[PDB]
RNA sequence: GGGGAGUGAAAUAGAACCUGAAACCGUAUGCGUACAAGCAGUGGGAGCCUACUUGUUAGGUGACUGCGUACCUUUUGUAU
RNA sequence: GGGGCUCAAACCACACACCGAAGCUGCGGGUGUCACGUAAGUGACGCGGUAGAGGAGCGUUCUGUAAGCCUGUGAAGGUG
């Protein structure tokens, strides 16, 4: 054991993948919002 | 890597061929052939490795059918209406040997190498040509 | 933690601008032409692998034609012979054997019309 | 040898004073010292006092003759231009670059 | 003297000194190889051709390096279509010196 | 009525190929040495072997 | 405003002063370019010029030629 | 499409060749999946792609490892 030396099993942590940097990352231009409509604006979101 | 032709050690030959009632278009298709240089086995595309034709009887060629008082021969002046034909028969009356030098023309490329392929080739009217220095030999008996 | 982007910034644009060395005007010096003129360099390019393996088949039966028609013999009348008889030779070589070893390809237009096929 | 002078800030733009700095280059500079004083641009004016410097750091730093002297290498760069306002019609500003330069003259015995 | 032979699903014309780069045969350097597949042997003016093959073969040359090619790059792009795509690639070579080709 | 692309420089400076200056008829007078505009009076004040001013 | 000389470890640290990038503008040199048509590249490719060592290299230029209507966004679809 | 073609370079049949794609084959190249392999290991079928889902990474700045290690015999940075 040192703290040079410590990590957790595979799966334990992940990435956290971000939207939205570059066409490559796969989450490109769009973040997974898709085209127009209400669900790819900011704040949009349908109701209960 | 393959051969590529290489244009200061290019050997090219003279040629003259007779257009003493050879069909147009049939007699234009050998021209441009060896214009090329297509019938040399070092023929490359970017390089003339083609020969020098010369055409001797210029006005006795050819156009079966009733092509010849048919066939017109078109240019545009630049100015407006100023579309200007001609025929077969008047054109092989006023300026032979541009019928025989039109239509290889324009079956050589549209490119400075189809521009310097032209070059090599020599069309005149009489029985005769001013090219007995380079001694062009007889083909297409 | 706060991060400034110049200096990944700069060898990012220096590699795409480096790939544009060459081109006229400013296809070479600003980015936003550059980077567009890389992209199209290299969609031509991979383009071109597969045109350079058919501009040479091209050339190479072209010369053979030349070449055969110098022995009383087409293109198309050579290759004819070998699902008969099996010289197993290529374009590229026979190409290369019209120019070079003329006697060479004289004796393999023979071979061919010993086939009559 | 090779011995400059620089006017660092001339107040003549750069294409105004290329145009002179062509017509001296390479030249001897006793028959370019004579084309800059009959002609009739300020930028000859400004490059005959360069050129007449970069003689006189030549002989005097130097150990050349006059007559040994050639025009090298003249160049005229571009200097720090001044930003101002000229006002337009309609209540619209323009703005005016005034333009400078930098006159670097060589000379050579060669 | 030269020959033609097939190494690599492609064919050479290849003479008695030759380096030559070919595709990646699994054989170690300073050895020996083996394919069979001679196909013209031309000598001066005494050209063997081959029947399939000029019987009596072996291609039994020596193995100068086991290199790699230089970098090819690989360019897909959709236009307008927010599809882009690299990739790079450097082919295997051997360089063998032709001394016996039977 | 403008531009629908910046001029390039290669063509920027294709125009300006016309506009490289030309040098004056220059001469010496014979009695002092010295150059002046052909055909004018000298800086000093001499024309054709006489002083004018 | 410079050319020296001094100062300093350094003045292309000289006061607009550490580093001093890019656009943009120059000078020098090598090669190309004034009968050739278009996304300006890419495949092929001669010649010429530099270094080197042998040549079946390395760098520059690229005559000539095949194919080739930028990019984003938006759309059923855009060289548009 | 142009040149141009008239016992055809047109049309109608038939025969035999050939060319032609990134198709197919030859040859060299990862693991994508799966089955085998006491897990060295080869096999077999795949591998165009927008929205989109999944999986794996590189690089930047900061903190711990770090009172370590490198560095004025030359750091970061900049240009090759």
């Amino acid at each position: 054991m040192q703290l040079n030396d410590l990590r957790s099993a595979p799966g334990a942590r992940r990435e956290k993948h971000r939207p939205g940097r570059g066409i490559g990352s796969g989450l490109g231009k769009t973040g997974g919002r898709g085209h127009k409509g209400l669900t790819s604006r900011s704040g949009g979101k349908v109701a209960p | 890597k393959t051969y590529t032709a290489k244009p200061e050690t290019v050997q090219r030959d003279w040629f003259v061929v007779d257009a003493a009632g050879q069909t147009l278009g049939r007699l234009a298709t050998e021209i441009a052939r060896r214009l090329r240089g297509k019938h040399k086995p070092e023929y490359t595309p970017h390089v003339d490795t083609g020969d020098y034709i010369v055409v001797i009887n210029a006005e006795q060629v050819r156009v079966t059918g009733a092509k010849t008082t048919d066939k017109m021969y078109y240019h545009h002046s630049g100015f407006p209406g100023g579309i200007k034909s001609i025929n077969f028969e008047k054109l092989i009356a006023k300026a032979p040997e541009r019928v025989i030098e039109t239509a290889v023309k324009g079956m050589l490329p549209k490119n400075p190498l189809g521009r310097d392929m032209y070059r090599k080739l020599k069309v005149y009217k009489g029985a005769s040509h001013p090219h007995t220095a380079q001694q062009p030999q007889e083909l297409k008996i | 933690a706060r991060v400034k982007r110049g200096v990944i910034a700069r060898r990012r644009h220096k590699k795409i601008l480096k790939l544009a060395k060459g081109y006229y005007g400013a296809r070479s010096r600003v980015f936003r032409v550059a980077k567009q003129a890389v992209i199209k360099a290299g969609q031509y390019a991979y383009r071109d692998r597969r045109q350079r393996k058919r501009q040479f088949r091209a050339l190479w039966i072209a010369r053979i034609n030349a070449g055969a028609r110098q022995n009383g013999l087409s293109y198309s009348r050579l290759i004819a012979g070998l699902k008969k008889a099996a010289i197993e030779i290529d374009r590229k070589v026979l190409a290369d054997l019209a120019v070079n070893e003329k006697a060479a390809f004289t004796a393999i237009v023979e071979k061919a019309k010993a086939s009559l096929a | 040898m090779e011995v400059a002078a620089k006017l660092s800030g001339a107040r003549i733009s750069a294409q105004k004073a290329r145009l002179v700095a062509d017509q001296i280059r390479g030249k001897k500079v006793g028959e370019a010292l004579n084309l800059l004083a009959f002609s009739s641009k300020k930028a000859a004016e400004i490059m005959k006092k360069v050129l007449e410097s970069a003689v006189a750091n030549a002989e005097h730093n130097e150990g050349a003759d006059v007559d040994d002297l050639k025009v090298s290498t003249v160049f005229v760069n571009e200097g720090r231009s001044l930003k101002r306002i000229m006002p337009r019609a309609k209540g619209r500003a323009d703005r005016i670059v005034k333009r400078s330069c930098h006159i670097t003259v060589k000379v050579a015995d060669k | 003297m030269y020959a033609v032979i097939v190494t690599g699903g492609k064919q050479h014309k290849v003479t008695e000194g030759e380096f030559l780069k070919v595709e990646k045969l699994d054989v170690a350097t300073g050895e020996a190889i083996d394919f069979d597949r001679v196909l013209l042997v031309a000598n001066g003016e005494d050209v063997k051709i081959g029947l399939p093959v000029v019987e009596g073969a072996k291609v039994t040359a020596e193995v100068v390096s086991h290199g790699r090619h230089d970098k090819v790059r690989i360019i897909k792009f959709r236009r307008r279509k927010h599809h882009m795509k690299r990739q790079g690639h450097r082919q295997w070579f051997t360089e063998i010196k032709i001394t016996g080709i039977q | 009525a403008v531009q629908q692309n910046k001029k390039s420089r290669s063509a920027r400076d294709m125009r300006r190929s016309h506009d490289a200056l030309e040098s004056n008829a220059l001469s010496v007078e014979k009695s002092t040495g010295e150059v002046h505009l052909r055909h004018h009076v000298s800086p000093d004040g001499f024309y054709r072997g006489r002083k004018v001013v």
